[PDB]
């Protein structure tokens, strides 16, 4: 139903001039710079990730994001890792990256940073309380399982 | 000094990311 | 294999640190902490000098991550294209960094995708090609793996 995380998903792409500055040729391919607007990119992205993938099909998804949305495969791969494999957080990753000119977006629920991962294994109760508030217990436990 | 290829070939599959 | 020595004899001081090819989806901040390419290679030689029995693939990659800054999944695919031959491990990096390419496309012992895709050829010419590149010995060994 409702979630206060919706503010990370509902950024209006028309407010993001295209192509965004942060989108460099080491991250994206010619196809990407040929989109007409940020919204065109997002709709293609939504199409791709709403396709059907088995847990074992990271390789295909990454190939599909290269071919269809022009994201370089090594980048799509780092992203999936940041997202603990949660496909549905892909749009959020790009909207915030583009909006805030940062990569990865450092303050977004569901997007695990290097610092996030370091706090997770620090077993310093205060740092972990902050992670739980940022990502939630469900993502927290998933990430813990990500390190087993 | 060679690493058993079995242990490697599966440590690879092990480190691959799983779609949620 | 002494005719291959040239592939190992690259001077690290000719490679400015950090190399451009050395990104964040492959190396961790311990890596960029090094003061020169030579500093990194020396730690690499030291790590892999350790006594690892064929069964200790896991501890190796962990020690690699821990001591040199090489991400653990990166070590894994390398050792995999090296047919698990640890001696060729420094050769991978020196050539990767020297020619800024991951993986190095024309280096004996370093099996590329196309090399692997060529193992499935009945073309006498294709087999000959692989023998000329990696050697009879590395060829026959790569088959065994491919036949499993």
């Amino acid at each position: 139903d409702f979630s206060n995380e919706d503010i990370y998903d509902n950024i209006d792409p028309d407010t993001i001039s295209f192509p965004p500055k942060i989108a460099t040729t080491d991250l994206f391919l010619p196809l990407f710079f040929h989109f007409g607007s940020t919204r065109q990119f997002m709709d293609k992205l939504h199409e791709v990730i709403s396709g059907d993938y088995e847990p074992s099909q990271a390789e295909k998804l990454v190939q599909d994001l290269c071919d269809e949305t022009g994201i370089r495969k090594n980048f799509s791969t780092s992203i999936l890792t940041c997202l603990s494999g949660d496909l549905m957080v892909f749009p959020r990753y790009f909207l915030n990256m583009f909006k805030d000119n940062v990569n990865p977006p450092p303050n977004v629920p569901g997007i695990w940073t290097h610092d996030d991962d370091e706090s997770l294994k620090s077993n310093d109760q205060e740092q972990i309380r902050k992670l739980v508030k940022k990502h939630g217990t469900g993502r927290m436990e998933m990430r813990k399982r990500f390190f087993e | 000094k060679m690493i058993d290829f079995a242990t490697l070939s599966k440590l690879k599959k092990k480190y691959q990311i799983i779609l949620d």
